């Protein structure tokens, strides 16, 4: 089964220690002993489980930069194929 | 008017097999 | 897999003619499609502890993503235009029509009607229905790994049709 | 199905996955996703991990 | 209709809910399958854009 | 008219009686960008659009636009 | 650090820069090449004066030089290409470009800003531009992407969000289609658009994704979209309070867009794609009730038939491609006559190429149009919700064969098999469907069999060979079938999903709007005298050909099918609304409670009523427009791209006494059948004797009225 | 709107319809019959034979009860019914849409 | 083989252009010309559209290769194959430019062909 | 380098854990985490594109 | 390539011109449709800026933004496709190369 360590040190696990409280007085001779650990996971507010909850611009920036590079590279390649240092834009372009 | 209880689970009655599923009827 | 492999092999029965291009494209599309289908079967077997139609039913209503993957896998297997599967079918059947039109008709009829219906019956019956049995043990859904594997298979099957036509 | 909620978003999830019962050992619940594509444990850069207890005890012993 | 119940008062009208996938939002495992597949997708797209498009 | 409403599990991502509070802004942010995408597609495609001559126009057979047969 | 101060300084700098630009432009116009003599004069005083008075120009030039240097460096880094034109050092390059001011020779800040602002002005768009470049593609893409993204993001778009988004998209699409409908139908406007090179289909072939917006395409597209708009508006009420309304709405939108793509297909590949898409989406609509496996059986039946049709269509396309190395629809239409003389060597028979291709096309068309033998799936397809059933059965799923025949008419004009098969099968289907619908007891089944009969009539009309008559029949049938389907859907929803009218009775008061709407829709649909739907059958009988070997059977079946409409219309209308109360007591009691009496009281939806009313009005208007375009003395329809003339219009313009009296036979048959369904008593009643007396009164009064009208005046 | 917290099925009371109204309507239907003589003597604990419903009249009364209540009763359930109490209990607990 | 298929594709495209530009009236009258004859002459026996193999004798293959070589020679006369259907160095390109310039000058100076 | 950096930076845990770790992450650390993988992959792809693109040809004229 | 339709005379052309007919002539792409146009690039820049602003607003209000991202990414892609289509020597129905 899983053998990884739960207690990570990269960050502190979010938790709430007030939802569950351990009894510490008024016990009976038939009642079981209480539980030592009673912390529950607490999700950050505004977290929506039904979507990626992604708020970064890295992917969009990477895709846009790739598209811009593709455009400029195609321009240079077309110039090279035409045997010119740069595109020679015509005065009029027709449908085709 | 009446406060009806939630939709019954009997709306989808579980089917219990009582006959062999012959391979010839695959 | 047997059907697709036999079609691919038939594509190589004319020496080094143009049938080799269709054979290669069909080999690629069959590889990806078989990977997709076997991965879907793997997910079904791993989350529902069975890969039999009698024991598995109504996958869609408990694992909507898995049911959607099954339905789109069936659509791709049907050979819809816009897919390398359709392109390979077009190559092979276009050649076979001139090679032996009646044989081409028989092959197309059988494979794309009778075999397609047999294939779709089981998958539709599994995907649809009502999973009333063993409610305590039902799974949740596909994971990110499985979802992205399925999406990549679909993306390749769709976009490889834009590969350079010089070699095809 | 209504009760089923392995994650703690809707029904609170204990950090201790389960409540151990008497006459049974305390084992973690099997996770919903059992993928084994896990790296070795990651630690913060320049993490301090010197054996401070051993060093202090050795210093006291002299 | 005769006895329609408003959404604000109907206790069985559902707001968007559910988990998108089976992955645990709060998982301590350094799992990398999702990262590997995302990298595969991104590199494939970048190769198409920078080597094939145009 | 419709069937009686029944509870749906929270964990399950399904569309049974799903209503979104922010649907107005969701529609706003899903409509206009789609319109821009389709405007881009339309203007790209118009470059390869063909139309027959107008009411008062005739095609000169010797003009370049007139169809030309293959020359062996 | 004040915003007001920053804005004031920026405005002052803008004014100073504009003045400097104007001054420099004038000085350059006067000193085309000699301007440097004064600008860069060696005098320190003059140099300082120029720099101070053109500081905004100099700083702008410096910024431009820095930006150009950095951009050139970026390009060189990315492309491993050349240098910055030359290998000039940074200092030399920047100094030279900053000192050079000729870059501003033709630049004016105010003019540039005005150009930028007017670039987005919406006053410039003109009807000339719209005619030159169609926005139908733009609006169709809007609808398609709206549907796709709404399907993907269901959580973001709740019920209301999905409804509003798709409503806006579909309304824009329908308005654009309406604008272009007038031009395409009458002004002879058609477009051939291409999106790109879709796929490679041979060693050096590559088929482009092209769309053809012609009269044939638009006739189906506008009808489907107009019906779909109101079906969409009606669905939100029919599926009211249902767990899955967004799913049904999105399925309907998907099917609509699939059919639009099929009809407006530029080549056989796109046509096949649309065929498969409509098949799959119809399967989904039929199997909407995914939980039940009984519905899955009907869905699988329809799927099997659709796959058989796909096989036939694919084989026909393969034959066409093998014969002609082209998949363009226009090229095939204009080339098929050359290859008409060719034959194909099959297993042991030399089959005619045209005959085999037309055989496969007609087989697929019959399968998808639910002709006799292949119609078995249509009655089972009624398991779908009423909006989906109306959409599939009105103009979307069951008209695919008609569209195929109309689009590839030049092929079938030279087809012996088509000539023999279309009339016989059409007439047999017409008779069968009409009689089965007349004897039917369920509303949806009755409408399905009526649809089968109308498909048979459409096939017979196409055999007659008047594409205008075929289009008119298609439009009338689609509009009124959709309206009747919506009405019966409201009736069924009121009756609690019981579609049989044996449990329906006295619903006229509980559904007042439905009663009158159904009356109008049914009198129009079922060919009845003095109704908009009489002319379609009149033209069909005008154009019916008589050289068929099986003409006796064909004509008898046509007559029986035509008369069968009256029985089913009367039964449906009377039993649903004005018959004795046969339904369960609860249906009436739950609605008859006095507490419900209010200004808001209704058993249906106001939106549903408005949608039905608007659909009926628009259908009337469009049918009148088509009738004026075609049947008027001045023929104003656009070119049909067909060279086959049937001479059928001769009997519509100058009919002879023989035909004029022959039509009277059918007219009087219908009259007698109406009298039968009205005055015939099947159950004892207090009004038996008085009904017989009323019949006698009517007979005698009709005789005397005719006498006075004709002779005594 | 349903709360984000987990909510379970709430079986308020086994009756999906007002049992008192169901019983009163059934008793009125029974009294409508010709064989029935004294409506007052009819009670939920009164057997069909003692109230005067013959075995053959019982099926007619049950068919009309099905028509009145908008449901269909299986022959097994009708035979299992032994008193008006059982009949009204089954009808009230029956989900009209199954 | 690809070039013959390209001829067929080009004639099909020209037929599509004719259909779109010209109304159905007179369309067949104008098509009953060079265009229809070429369409028929580019049928399957002469061009391998989608068939697996073009059944050609060795003589037919030699003729097709000779036709391709004739087209190549015509192109190379004016050196139109530098970026497409060819690769050359800078010196080769300059020499070819000079050769083509001289050839064009000589052709222009040549007098018109009689009859 | 890009692949390994991306894996190690985006394979620390679940969505919530990764988001919190990146929030606690310093400005420069976030910048490197976002930019290293992209820059490495982009440089590799650009170097690949350069070879096929023969821009350094001396015939560029006219 | 050679003329396929039968030839007509210049006198016949003059007669048609006097009758009032016009010779069909393909028209250049308008500034909006032309991909090598300052108007086209101004439109692209405006689209990019508005898309960035609307994406920020959608992120703030918790609304989908992948569509604005798609617009931003596809503006260069649409430009690439349009420019390639214009550059290709493919003669669809229109002006001959
Ligand atoms: C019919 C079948 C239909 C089936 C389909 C049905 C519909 C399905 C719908 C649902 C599924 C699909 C849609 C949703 C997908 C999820 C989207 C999402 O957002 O999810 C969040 C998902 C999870 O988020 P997360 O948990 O936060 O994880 C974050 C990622 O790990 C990491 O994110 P990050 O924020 O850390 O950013 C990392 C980014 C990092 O980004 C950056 O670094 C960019 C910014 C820096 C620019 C460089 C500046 C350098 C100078 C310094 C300047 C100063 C600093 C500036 C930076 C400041 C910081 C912003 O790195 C990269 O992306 C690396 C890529 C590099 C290679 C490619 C691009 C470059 C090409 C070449 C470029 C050449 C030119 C440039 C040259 C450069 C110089 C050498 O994140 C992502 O979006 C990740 C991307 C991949 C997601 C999955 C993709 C699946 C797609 C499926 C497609 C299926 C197609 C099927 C078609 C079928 C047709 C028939
Ligand atoms: C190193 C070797 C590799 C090693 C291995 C590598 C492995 C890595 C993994 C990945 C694989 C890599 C393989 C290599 C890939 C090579 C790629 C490449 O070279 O790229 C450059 C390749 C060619 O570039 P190029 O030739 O160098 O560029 C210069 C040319 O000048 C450019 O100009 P162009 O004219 O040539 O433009 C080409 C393109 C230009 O693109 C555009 O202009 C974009 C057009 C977008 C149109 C969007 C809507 C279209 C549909 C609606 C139409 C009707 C609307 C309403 C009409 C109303 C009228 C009344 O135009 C087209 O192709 C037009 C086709 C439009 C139709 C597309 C969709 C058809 C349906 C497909 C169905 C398949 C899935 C069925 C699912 C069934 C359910 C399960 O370009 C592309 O990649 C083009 C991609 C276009 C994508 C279109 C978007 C798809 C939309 C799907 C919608 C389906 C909806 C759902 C269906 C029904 C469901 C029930
Ligand atoms: C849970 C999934 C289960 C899957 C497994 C099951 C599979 C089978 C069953 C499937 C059905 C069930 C699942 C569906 C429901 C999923 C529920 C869910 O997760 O909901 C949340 C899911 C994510 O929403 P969220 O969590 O609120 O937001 C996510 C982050 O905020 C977003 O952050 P961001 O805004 O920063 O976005 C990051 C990045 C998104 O990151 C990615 O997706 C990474 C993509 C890497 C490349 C992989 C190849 C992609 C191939 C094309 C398809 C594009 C991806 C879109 C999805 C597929 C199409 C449906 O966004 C972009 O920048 C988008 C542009 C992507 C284009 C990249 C092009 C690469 C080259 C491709 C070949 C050459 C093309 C030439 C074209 C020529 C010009 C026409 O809901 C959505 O938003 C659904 C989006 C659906 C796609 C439409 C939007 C993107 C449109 C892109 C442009 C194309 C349109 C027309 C273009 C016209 C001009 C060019
Ligand atoms: C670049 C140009 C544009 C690029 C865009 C490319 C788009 C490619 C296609 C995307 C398809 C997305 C499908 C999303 C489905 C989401 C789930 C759903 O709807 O509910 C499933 C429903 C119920 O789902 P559910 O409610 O249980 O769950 C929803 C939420 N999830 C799935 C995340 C849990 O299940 C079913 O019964 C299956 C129904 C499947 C119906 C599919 C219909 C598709 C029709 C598309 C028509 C397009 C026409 C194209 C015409 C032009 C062609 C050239
Ligand atoms: C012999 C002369 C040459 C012509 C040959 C043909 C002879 C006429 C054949 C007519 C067949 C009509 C079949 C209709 C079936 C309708 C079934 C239906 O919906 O249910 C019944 C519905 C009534 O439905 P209902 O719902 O009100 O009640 C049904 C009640 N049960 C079930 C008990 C029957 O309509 C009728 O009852 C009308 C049909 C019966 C009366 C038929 C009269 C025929 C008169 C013929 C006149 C001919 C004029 C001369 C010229 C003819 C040739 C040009
Ligand atoms: C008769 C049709 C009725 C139905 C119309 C429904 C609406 C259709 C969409 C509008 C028209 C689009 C085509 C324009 C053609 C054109 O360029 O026509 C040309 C004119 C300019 O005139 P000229 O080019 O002839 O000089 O273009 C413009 O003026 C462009 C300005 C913008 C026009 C609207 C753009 C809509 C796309 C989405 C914009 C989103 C903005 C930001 C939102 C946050």
């Amino acid at each position: 089964r899983q053998n990884f360590a739960k207690n990570i040190t990269t960050t502190d696990i979010p938790k709430d220690s007030h939802h569950f409280a351990a009894k510490r007085s008024g016990f009976t001779q038939t009642e079981q002993a209480p539980f030592a650990y009673n912390d529950v996971y607490q999700y950050p507010k505004d977290y929506k489980p039904w979507n990626y909850n992604y708020k970064g611009n890295g992917v969009l920036l990477a895709l846009f930069l790739g598209s811009a590079f593709s455009l400029v590279a195609y321009e240079r390649s077309y110039a090279s194929k035409t045997g010119r240092y740069q595109r020679k834009v015509q005065q009029n372009y027709y449908q085709i | 008017g009446w406060d009806r209880p939630d939709v019954p689970l009997s709306f989808n009655p579980l089917y219990v097999h009582k006959r062999e599923l012959s391979i010839f009827d695959t | 897999t047997i059907q697709e492999m036999n079609i691919i092999y038939l594509a190589f029965c004319w020496g080094d003619s143009c049938a080799i291009l269709g054979g290669i494209l069909f080999s690629a599309t069959h590889a990806f499609l078989s990977a997709l289908m076997f991965f879907l079967v793997d997910c079904i077997y791993r989350r529902y502890h069975t890969r039999s139609l009698v024991e598995v039913n109504g996958i869609l209503h408990i694992t909507p993503n898995l049911g959607l993957s099954i339905l789109f896998m069936l659509v791709f297997f049907s050979g819809i235009p816009g897919t390398i599967k359709f392109i390979s079918e077009f190559y092979i059947f276009s050649g076979l029509l001139e090679a032996s039109p009646f044989i081409c008709f028989i092959l197309m009829l059988v494979a794309n009607v009778l075999g397609l219906i047999g294939f779709s019956k089981s998958w539709f019956n599994a995907t649809f229905g009502m999973p009333k049995k063993n409610t305590k043990y039902l799974p949740m859904d596909l994971s990110f790994k499985e979802s992205y594997i399925i999406l990549y298979c679909f993306f390749f099957l769709f976009i490889f049709s834009y590969f350079s036509s010089i070699f095809f | 199905l209504l009760k089923f909620d392995p994650f703690g978003f809707y029904s609170p999830k204990l950090l201790s996955e389960n409540r151990p019962e008497e006459a049974m050992p305390f084992y973690e619940d099997y996770p919903q996703n059992d993928s084994h594509w896990n790296l070795w444990e990651q630690f913060p850069e320049d993490f301090e991990d010197s054996n401070a207890e051993r060093e202090a005890i050795l210093k006291s012993n002299k | 209709d005769a006895y329609y119940h408003d959404d604000t008062h109907e206790g069985l009208m559902n707001e968007p809910h559910g988990y998108l996938t089976m992955d645990d939002p709060m998982d301590l495992r350094p799992n990398y399958e999702k990262s590997a597949l995302e990298l595969l997708f991104l590199v494939s797209g970048g190769a198409i854009l920078a080597l094939m498009l145009g | 008219g419709g069937f009686q409403k029944y509870p749906i599990p929270r964990y399950l991502h399904v569309g049974q009686w799903i209503v979104n509070k922010n649907w107005k802004w969701n529609t706003f942010h899903m409509f206009f960008p789609t319109a821009i995408l389709c405007f881009m597609v339309w203007r790209n495609s118009m470059i390869s659009t063909a139309k027959p001559p107008n009411y008062g126009e005739y095609v000169d057979p010797q003009s370049p636009v007139a169809p030309k047969a293959i020359k062996y | 650090f004040n915003s007001i101060l920053f804005l004031l300084f920026f405005i002052v700098n803008l004014y100073w820069f504009n003045s400097g630009l104007i001054f420099f432009n004038s000085v350059y116009k006067i000193h085309h090449d000699a301007w440097t003599l004064i600008f860069q004069t060696d005098s320190i005083l003059n140099k300082l004066k120029i720099y101070f008075f053109l500081l905004p120009l100099y700083i702008s030039s410096f910024i431009h030089s820095i930006s150009t240097w950095y951009y050139n460096y970026i390009l060189n880094f990315l492309l491993f290409s050349e240098n910055l034109n030359t290998n000039t050092n940074f200092v030399d390059y920047i100094t030279y470009n900053t000192l050079l001011l000729s870059k501003f020779e033709d630049f004016n800040l105010f003019v540039y800003i005005k150009t930028l602002l007017i670039t987005f002005d919406i006053r410039q768009i003109n009807l000339d531009f719209l005619n030159e470049y169609p926005i139908i593609l733009l609006t169709g893409l809007l609808f398609l992407f709206t549907t796709i993204f709404s399907l993907i993001c269901l959580s973001y778009l709740g019920l209301y969000g999905v409804f509003i988004l798709n409503l806006a998209s579909i309304l824009l699409f329908w308005l654009s289609m309406l604008y272009y409908f007038n031009l395409i139908v009458s002004e002879n406007y058609y477009y051939y658009i291409s999106l790109g090179k879709w796929m490679y289909l041979s060693n050096g072939f590559r088929v482009s994704f092209d769309l053809l917006i012609d009269l044939t395409s638009i006739s189906f597209s506008f009808l489907t979209l107009t019906i779909g708009v109101f079906v969409y508006i009606y669905t939100f009420s029919y599926f009211r309070y249902e767990p899955l309304v967004e799913r049904l709405i999105l399925f309907l939108n998907s099917f609509m867009i699939s059919m639009i793509l099929l009809v407006s297909s530029g080549n056989f590949i796109v046509l096949f794609l649309g065929w498969e898409l409509i098949g799959l989406t119809s399967f989904f609509l039929i199997n909407f009730w995914s939980t039940r496996v009984g519905t899955l059986k009907a869905a699988f039946k329809a799927f099997s038939f659709n796959k058989l049709s796909d096989l036939f269509l694919f084989f026909a396309i393969l034959i066409i491609f093998s014969t002609t190395y082209n998949l363009d629809i226009l090229s095939f239409n204009n080339q098929i006559y050359l290859y008409e003389s060719y034959n194909i060597d099959m297993f042991y028979w030399s089959i005619n190429l045209i005959e085999i291709i037309s055989f496969f096309f007609i087989s697929c068309a019959f399968i998808k149009s639910a002709q006799f033998g292949a119609h078995i799936w249509l009655p089972d397809s009624m398991e779908a919700p009423v909006p989906a059933s109306a959409l599939i059965h009105s103009a979307t799923l069951v008209s695919a064969g008609i569209y195929l025949l109309l689009r590839l008419s030049p092929l079938f004009e030279l087809s012996k098999y088509a000539y023999f098969i279309l009339p016989l099968i059409g007439s047999v289907t017409a008779f069968y469907g009409g009689l089965v619908s007349a004897f039917q007891s369920d509303t949806k089944k009755t409408l399905a069999y009526s649809t089968i009969s109308h498909c048979g009539f459409l096939m017979v009309s196409y055999s007659t060979g008047v594409l205008e008559f075929v289009i008119l029949y298609l439009y009338v049938h689609g509009f009124f079938k959709a309206a009747t389907f919506l009405c019966v859907g409201n009736v069924n929803r009121f009756n609690r999903n019981i579609q049989d009218f044996k449990r329906m009775g006295g619903f006229y008061k509980y559904l007042p709007f439905e009663c009158l709407a159904s009356f109008v829709c049914m009198i129009n649909l079922s060919g009845l005298p003095l109704t908009l739907g009489f002319y379609i059958k009149h033209l069909l009988f005008i154009g019916l050909v008589e050289s068929y070997t099986l003409y006796p059977l064909i004509f008898s079946s046509l007559i029986l099918g035509a008369i069968a409409g009256v029985f089913y219309s009367y039964r449906l209308f009377y039993s649903i609304f004005f018959d004795t109360k046969k339904g369960k007591k609860a249906i009436y009691l739950q609605a008859s409670r006095i507490i419900l009496n209010s200004k808001f009281y209704s058993n249906t939806s106001l939106a549903s009523n408005l949608s039905i009313t608007f659909l009926v009005l628009i259908s009337y208007t469009v049918i009148l427009y088509l009738y004026c375009t075609t049947l008027n003395n001045y023929y104003s329809l656009s070119d049909l791209k067909s060279i086959y003339i049937n001479n059928a219009y001769s009997y519509f313009y100058k009919p002879d006494y023989n035909f004029l009296n022959a039509v009277s036979i059918l007219n009087w048959f219908v009259i007698i059948l109406l009298i039968s369904v009205i005055y015939l008593n099947w159950r004892w009643s207090y009004y038996y004797t008085k009904s017989i007396d009323s019949l006698s009164k009517f007979i005698l009064f009709s005789f005397f009225f005719f006498i006075f009208s004709k002779y005594i005046l | 709107y349903a709360p984000q917290k987990v909510v379970l099925r709430n079986e308020k009371s086994g009756y999906y319809a007002n049992p008192d109204d169901v019983a009163r309507r059934l008793i009125r239907l029974i009294s409508l019959h010709d064989k029935v003589q004294n409506p007052s003597a009819i009670t939920l604990k009164s057997t069909w034979s003692e109230i005067g419903v013959d075995p053959l009249s019982y099926v007619e009364i049950m068919l009309e009860a099905e028509n009145e209540f908008y449901i269909e009763l299986a022959d097994e359930d009708l035979e299992r019914f032994r008193t008006v109490e059982d009949a009204v209990e089954f009808i009230a607990r029956n989900f009209f849409t199954n | 083989e690809l070039f013959l298929n390209e001829y067929r594709k080009r004639i099909n495209n020209e037929v599509r252009r004719a259909a779109i530009l010209t109304p159905t009236s007179s369309l067949r009258e104008k098509m009953n010309h060079k265009i229809a004859d070429q369409i028929l002459d580019l049928s399957s026996p002469h061009v391998r559209g989608a068939h697996f193999q073009a059944v050609r004798s060795w003589t037919d293959a030699s003729k097709i290769v000779n036709y391709v070589e004739e087209k190549q020679t015509k192109i190379n006369k004016y050196g139109l194959q530098f970026p497409l259907l060819g690769n050359m160095t800078e010196e080769q390109c300059a020499s070819k430019e000079d050769e083509v310039y001289q050839r064009l000058l000589k052709e222009m100076q040549k007098p018109p062909k009689k009859a | 380098v890009g692949s390994l950096s991306y894996i190690f930076y985006n394979s620390v845990g679940g969505k919530v854990i990764r988001d919190r770790i990146r929030a606690s992450r310093t400005k420069a650390q976030k910048v490197i985490v976002l930019a290293l993988a992209f820059v490495a992959n982009a440089a590799a792809l650009i170097i690949a594109r350069n070879a096929i693109t023969a821009h350094n040809f001396g015939w560029q004229a006219a | 390539m050679q003329n396929a339709y039968p030839e007509i005379t210049d006198q016949h052309r003059e007669f048609l011109k006097k009758q009032g007919l016009k010779v069909y002539e393909p028209k250049p792409l308008p500034d909006q449709i032309n991909p090598f146009s300052k108007t086209y690039w101004i439109t692209n820049a405006f689209i990019i800026g508005v898309s960035f602003l609307a994406r920020r607003h959608a992120l703030k209000v918790g609304a989908p933004r992948i569509f604005w991202s798609g617009c931003i990414v596809g503006v260069p892609l649409a430009a690439i496709i349009s420019r390639g289509k214009s550059d290709q020597l493919d003669e669809l129905v229109g002006a001959r190369k």
